[PDB]
RNA sequence: AAAUUCCUUGUCGGGUAAGUUCCGACCUGCACGAAUGGCGUAACGACUUCUCAACUGUCUCAACCAUAGACUCGGCGAAAUUGCACUACGAGUAAAGAUGCUCGUUACGCGCGGCAGGACGAAAAGACCCCGGGACCUUCACUACAACUUGGUAUUGAUGUGCAUCUAACCUCGAACCCUGAAUCGGGUUUAGGGACAGUGCCUGGCGGGUAGUUUAACUGGGGCGGUUGCCUCCUAAAAUGUAACGGAGGCGCCCAAAGGUUCCCUCAACCUGGACGGCAAUCAGGUGGCGAGUGUAAAUGCACAAGGGAGCUUGACUGCGAGACUUACAAGUCAAGCAGGGACGAAAGUCGGGAUUAGUGAUCCGGCACCCCCGAGUGGAAGGGGUG
RNA sequence: UACUAAAAACACAGGUCCGUGCGAAGUCGCAAGACGAUGUAUACGGACUGACGCCUGCCCGGUGCUGGAAGGUUAAGAGG
RNA sequence: CGCGGCACAUCCACCUUGUGGUGGGUGUGGGUAGGGGAGCGUCCCUCAUUCAGCGAAGCCACCGGGUGACCGGUGGUGGAGGGUGGGGGAGUGAGAAUGCAGGCAUGAGUAGCGACAAGGCAAGUGAGAACCUUGCCCGCCGAAAGACCAAGGGUUCCUGGGCCAGGCCAGUCCGCCCAGGGUGAGUCGGGACCUAAGGCGAGGCCGACAGGCGUAGUCGAUGGACAACGGGUUGAUAUUC
RNA sequence: AUGCCGUGGUGUAAAGCGUGGCAGUGAGACGGCGGGGGAUAAGCUCCGUACGUCGAAAGGGAAACAGCCCAGAUCGCCGGC
RNA sequence: GGGAUGAGCUGUGGGUAGGGGUGAAAGGCCAAUCAAACUCCGUGAUAGCUGGUUCUCCCCGAAAUGCAUUUAGGUGCAGC
RNA sequence: UAGACGGUGAGAGCCCGGUACGCGAAAACCCGGCACCUGCCUAGUAUCAAUUCCCGAGUAGCAGCGGGCCCGUGGAAUCCGCUGUGAAUCCGCCGGGACCACCCGGUAAGCCUAAAUACUCCUCGAUGACCGAUAGCGGAUUAGUACCGUGAGGGAAUGGUGAAAAGUACCCCGGGAGGGGAGUGAAAGAGUACCUGAAACCGUGUGCCUACAAUCCGUCAGAGCCUCCUGGGUGGUGAUGGCGUGCCUUUUGAAGAAUGAGCCUGCGAGUCAGGGACAUGUCGCAAGGUUAACCCGUGUGGGGUAGCCGCAGCGAAAGCGAGUCUGAAUAGGGCGACCCACACGCGCAUACGCGCGUGUGAAUAGUGGCGUGUUCUGGACCCGAA
RNA sequence: AAGUGUCUAAGGGCGCAUGGUGGAUGCCUUGGCAUCGAGAGCCGAUGAAGGACGUGGGAGGCUGCGAUAUGCCUCGGGGAGCUGUCAACCGAGCGUGGAUCCGAGGAUUUCCGAAUGGGGAAACCCAGCACGAGUGAUGUCGUGCUACCCGCAUCUGAAUAUAUAGGGUGCGGGAGGGAACGCGGGGAAGUGAAACAUCUCAGUACCCGUAGGAGGAGAAAACAAUUGUGAUUCCGCA
């Protein structure tokens, strides 16, 4: 048969240009009266996969 | 992972939607219009499909990496600004 | 004092030479008690329990006899078990109980009949215990369902004033007749009743261990019971960091609109001396006093240069960012100069992205709200989705 | 309790309570149908007790069961 | 440390100075889980080549060989397929799974040889006799250890043969093996008669289907009805001839 | 005192680091030293230790004797220290 | 040893069937099996558990720790 | 035009059956043709005009509860079931993913319809880097048999003399069985217990050792005997001395008195599929690479561009694009581009170089194939529950 | 006197030699397995599939056949042997006047089985009617027909009048089986989710109905989106 592609994965991480791959980051979804802003935007935008969750992350991704 | 929350389950999904209706563009740029038709001359989807920059039946933009120094009149689907700009200044045309 | 009494062989009496048992009582009933019956009760009992007579090899304490085996011979001829093998003992040693290792000691080789101390002998992948799974059982565990039940609506109509009446739907395991020759079936016809009720369909609430599928944590000097589970501070912790125990101690799940920002000013506690109520300790004055006070809140590290005390003005308890670090399995967590916008305070220099610092917290999912107008399933919208908070 | 338990366990006659007015209640079946019973409350079913004698006290707060419906709450339906 | 063999890593110098070889250094070479590398053996296919009834495979013995898996030679046995090399492909390697199948050990010439009625002698048969035959003694059962029927079994019945299996020994005997033979009904036990419980069940009623139940009816003895006795005879049947 | 961080020299082949493939392991034991728990008991238990050994290490010593002492087995030798 | 005219024993024929039967009730019995029979099928169920996993040599060679965990004899990542 | 295959006393194109090839059918069935037969047409056509009527009902729609679609009820569209309600006939009705308008598409509630697709109890004809008697079907053999179970069900084991029975006449021992001699046969070192004939296991003969010794059964040292060859060397044995705690599993640690194994022989465990995924080795082509289905071929060959991957990224997205996102930012950040070695050629630096272009890498850079490790979904290394 | 000094095997060990057991190995094969290419894709009340019991000169099994019983008839083929096979022995015969054997068609075809006259423990029992055979006549024999339901056509038309239900008759048909494949309907669990209920497994297993050589689908209340495609199915993509 055919390889499926990790669902939950697929939409949590992403691929750049050059094969990196990409997550945002967890603790902005809510309670965030409390959180200052540098908290916040630390928590901002995208990060590359930390080099030793790659393997995995990309046997989920493939 | 043992019993903690995943990696796939502890991080959010990324944001946003994809667009169905995205128009997706094949991509040819001044530079390698420039190499493939160093004479110059008229440039249309289909020549540069048999000559290889982009694939066949799909809608190509031109996009302006490189240099242009061919008298090139290329017909193809919404350029890119600079794009124009080096046809233009090499002499050529640029037209949907 | 019990089929119930833990203490307990309670105590008293009886029975015996001697009675944790027995019988009769006492009542101090751990924890009796009236149909999960209470207390009695003739008869009954292969029931339990205690006593006596008789009787006896049960015993003192064994002996002898016969038979079936055992034993011998001839015939037939298995079995469980089995890593091996020309398989001693002692004191040791060793996975802590040794035929097999050590040092000694003892022992000619091989059979036969016996015994049962060892070979942790054989037999059943321990029933106990724990861990994982299962099964069945229970219930005020969860979620369902059957059954039962409620209303609406369809079947389902008429007339009057929900109620009543009616009859024609529908119902009748009331009756008669016919199919039917044989029929306590069935159906049809007629009749006698009931009657728009009931029953049934769909929808709907209730109830529902009756049934079903399941869940019912872990740590733990075995498990259970008890305690604990995240965060912060200290000690353990061996002068970087880190470091375990059901090791030793405490805190937290907030609070503050000022207890935040900034500018300026100040110095405490304690002690001594004097002083109306006022005293040891309220306020006052003078000395002395460098931190023994205070710090919103545990502890530690800090803070007198104050971060401690007071006052003025304020909202930086910002928006867009962020080089570079700490920490770290990951996820997280933490610090950050500096740039810009627009501000606060300040004469300026500057400081301010909450609080002296480190607890006061919760990933993801799924949703909500406000804004932005990003997408908008033919198109314009919209729905819905998306982004930012 | 065939095959470690024969008993003090079960049953029992007797008792009481509850249900059942009759294709009853209960039970087996999706139903039809059947048993109950060719019975009819002196009957049938369920529950507990367990010959017989003397008796069986208090509590209706909890949970059930029975009855009641003034009010509160509420589903579908209607409504809009 | 000495002397000799091997291997791995790395370095230096010659040879097509990296496919790498050669020489020489230097260092290294215990190892479970485990990683990496390189090989042995079996089978099948393809290509080439070469053996084979003047004897392949397989097996056995002996002599040799390699660093290992293993290999070769010689001889014996045997009777039809092998060897080598370039490749290709695996049902490709067992000592353990209380593994599976078969064969065979150990226990062991051991336990046991199935009721506590009890055997004996004479004669016979026979290759062979405790067990078979005959006679006679002795003992045992006799509410069965006797005689029958039903169910069940199925030829075990009789005769004549047999005796390597079976019979818990032996066996000449046998319910064993082989062949042939043998079972005769108007009345017996059943049906052709009857119905019980129960079963099936035309139509039927009910049920999505499957099907459930059931009326008529039809089955269903363990029951009802129904006519035979005594004797004789065969090796084997008899209320049957 | 050690240990730790940095740095400059010196030395040291099979250091280190990044990034991929494939792991196994995540029951440890004892001994030394520093500690907790315990009764400053335990072949006890729980930590620390660029400490060791066993694990996975044969050889020699310790009578025997995983964990102590010596010493790490490439093979051969009827050589030596 | 118990019953042995009875709630007796027994033959023949029949009925009740698996979440079902039947049970003077022991969770007894339902073909030497019963806290849900047996057979076939789903099916090569699943088992974080136990066991087993077969030729060779050469080089290197651990770990039994941290973090997290319905986790503690499992596993992920780190460490090696 | 026959060298397919099999048999025949051992590898046969020429010995046989056959094979290439060529013929062949009373009848039956199948196939096709011609008739015969049956059915349809021989009366409509065109235009005008749009006044009238026609288009399939308890259906659609709507509401409820469900089912099904990627959609697990969600804003739920399309489709299906039941319940209720319940239309209209074209100036209608349905769909275009709530819905509305417009626009587009289509005509539900009647039916029938070949071919391309699936399958093989069965019949022929072939085939196999399939099995070869514990394998291959359970079944080469009484095989769904024996046997087991009341029953549903379960369910075996057992092949080979020889080329030819020439299957051992006759004699002898023996009751037979069995054997000996003869005889047949190439062979009885094939005797219906039969091809080959391993191991376990069981004897018999024989060399050495062994009845004063405590033995994981060996190993090293070692006398003496025996044997066979030239004092010496083989081969056998091993008095005597030392050393020496089985194998496996699993463990911190087992010789362990923890597990498993009586023995031998045979069998018994990381496999296969997929344009799967990742990484690598290798090969082809290379800014390209490659096809899938399918088509045509006696094949493994030739076609086949649909597609896939590479070719530009950034962004939630509109979008922009070697940039892009955030942001007020000609701020900062995030992600992305600056692609390789050797060579020439240019717009030229004295000849040596920035950029840009040919080339040559036939690993460039990807892509496709093949090998390997790991991985995914499958029973997925094998065995095992309740 | 003191001392040293062989030798012995009840049995056992090791090694040879020579046998036995056993059935591995090797090599085979009237057997399997997996395919490919063609066919044929149904059989059954005119009685199937599958059986029981019989049938041969010799006993049984297989196989063939059915009381016409390893067989009957016809039409073809073929040309010398034959009387199938375990499975030898015989016995008895047949065959060029064409056997055995092969192909096709027919005839016969017990009993059971959907089983269907009725009954039944399948392979057994008991009939009724009609026509024959047989007896002195009852007995007895042979051959047909006789289930139920459905449809059609006719006759009749209960209670009860119209009528209908029902009943009579005559024609047809159905029933059951089959390895896989189809369609419609019902529909698990183990399992996975490291628990588990949503979810998965899976519309799978299984079951019910029902076919056909295939089936289903199929001729737009279709898609699509501004030019469009034009029934369905199936394959590859997406
Ligand atoms: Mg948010
Ligand atoms: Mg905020
Ligand atoms: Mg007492
Ligand atoms: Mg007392
Ligand atoms: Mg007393
Ligand atoms: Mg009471
Ligand atoms: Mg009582
Ligand atoms: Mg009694
Ligand atoms: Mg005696
Ligand atoms: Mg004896
Ligand atoms: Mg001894
Ligand atoms: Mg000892
Ligand atoms: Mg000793
Ligand atoms: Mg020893
Ligand atoms: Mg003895
Ligand atoms: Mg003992
Ligand atoms: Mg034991
Ligand atoms: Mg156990
Ligand atoms: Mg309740
Ligand atoms: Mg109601
Ligand atoms: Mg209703
Ligand atoms: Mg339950
Ligand atoms: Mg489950
Ligand atoms: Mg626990
Ligand atoms: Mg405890
Ligand atoms: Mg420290
Ligand atoms: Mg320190
Ligand atoms: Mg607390
Ligand atoms: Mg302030
Ligand atoms: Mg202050
Ligand atoms: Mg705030
Ligand atoms: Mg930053
Ligand atoms: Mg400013
Ligand atoms: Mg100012
Ligand atoms: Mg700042
Ligand atoms: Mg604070
Ligand atoms: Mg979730
Ligand atoms: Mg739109
Ligand atoms: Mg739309
Ligand atoms: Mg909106
Ligand atoms: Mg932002
Ligand atoms: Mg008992
Ligand atoms: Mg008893
Ligand atoms: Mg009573
Ligand atoms: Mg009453
Ligand atoms: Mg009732
Ligand atoms: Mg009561
Ligand atoms: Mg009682
Ligand atoms: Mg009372
Ligand atoms: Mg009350
Ligand atoms: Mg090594
Ligand atoms: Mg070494
Ligand atoms: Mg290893
Ligand atoms: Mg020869
Ligand atoms: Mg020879
Ligand atoms: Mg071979
Ligand atoms: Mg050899
Ligand atoms: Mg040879
Ligand atoms: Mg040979
Ligand atoms: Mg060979
Ligand atoms: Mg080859
Ligand atoms: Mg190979
Ligand atoms: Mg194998
Ligand atoms: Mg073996
Ligand atoms: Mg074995
Ligand atoms: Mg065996
Ligand atoms: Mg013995
Ligand atoms: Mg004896
Ligand atoms: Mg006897
Ligand atoms: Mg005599
Ligand atoms: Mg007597
Ligand atoms: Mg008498
Ligand atoms: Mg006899
Ligand atoms: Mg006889
Ligand atoms: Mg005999
Ligand atoms: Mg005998
Ligand atoms: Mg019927
Ligand atoms: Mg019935
Ligand atoms: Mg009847
Ligand atoms: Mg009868
Ligand atoms: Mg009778
Ligand atoms: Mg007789
Ligand atoms: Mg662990
Ligand atoms: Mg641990
Ligand atoms: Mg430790
Ligand atoms: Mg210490
Ligand atoms: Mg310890
Ligand atoms: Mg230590
Ligand atoms: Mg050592
Ligand atoms: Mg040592
Ligand atoms: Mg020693
Ligand atoms: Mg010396
Ligand atoms: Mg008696
Ligand atoms: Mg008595
Ligand atoms: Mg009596
Ligand atoms: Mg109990
Ligand atoms: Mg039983
Ligand atoms: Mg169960
Ligand atoms: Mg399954
Ligand atoms: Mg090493
Ligand atoms: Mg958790
Ligand atoms: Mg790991
Ligand atoms: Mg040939
Ligand atoms: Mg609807
Ligand atoms: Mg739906
Ligand atoms: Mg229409
Ligand atoms: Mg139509
Ligand atoms: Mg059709
Ligand atoms: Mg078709
Ligand atoms: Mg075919
Ligand atoms: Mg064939
Ligand atoms: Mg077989
Ligand atoms: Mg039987
Ligand atoms: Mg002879
Ligand atoms: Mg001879
Ligand atoms: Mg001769
Ligand atoms: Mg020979
Ligand atoms: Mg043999
Ligand atoms: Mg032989
Ligand atoms: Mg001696
Ligand atoms: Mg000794
Ligand atoms: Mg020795
Ligand atoms: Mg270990
Ligand atoms: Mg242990
Ligand atoms: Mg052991
Ligand atoms: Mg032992
Ligand atoms: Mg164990
Ligand atoms: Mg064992
Ligand atoms: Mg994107
Ligand atoms: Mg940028
Ligand atoms: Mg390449
Ligand atoms: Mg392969
Ligand atoms: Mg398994
Ligand atoms: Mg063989
Ligand atoms: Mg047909
Ligand atoms: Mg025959
Ligand atoms: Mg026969
Ligand atoms: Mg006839
Ligand atoms: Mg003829
Ligand atoms: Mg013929
Ligand atoms: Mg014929
Ligand atoms: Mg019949
Ligand atoms: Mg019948
Ligand atoms: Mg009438
Ligand atoms: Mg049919
Ligand atoms: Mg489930
Ligand atoms: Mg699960
Ligand atoms: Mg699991
Ligand atoms: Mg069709």
């Amino acid at each position: 048969p055919k390889a499926k592609t990790h669902s939950g994965a697929s939409k949590r991480f992403r691929r750049t240009g050059t094969g990196k791959i990409v997550r945002q980051k967890a603790n902005r979804r809510h309670l965030l009266e409390h959180k200052p802003s540098t908290r916040t935007r630390r928590l901002d935008g995208r990060t590359v996969v930390a080099a030793n969750d790659t393997k995995r992350v990309t046997s989920l991704l493939n | 992972e043992g019993g903690q929350m995943p990696i796939h389950m502890r991080l959010p999904k990324l944001k946003g939607f994809r667009n169905r209706f995205r128009t997706e563009y094949e991509i040819v740029n001044v530079g390698d219009i420039n190499r493939l038709f160093p004479q110059g001359g008229a440039v249309g989807v289909d020549d540069l499909v048999a000559k290889g920059a982009v694939r066949k039946n799909a809608l190509v933009k031109v996009l302006g990496d490189g240099k242009l120094t061919a008298k090139v009149d290329v017909s193809a689907h919404k350029f890119s600004g600079s794009a124009r700009a080096k046809i233009t200044a090499a002499g050529g045309s640029a037209t949907e």
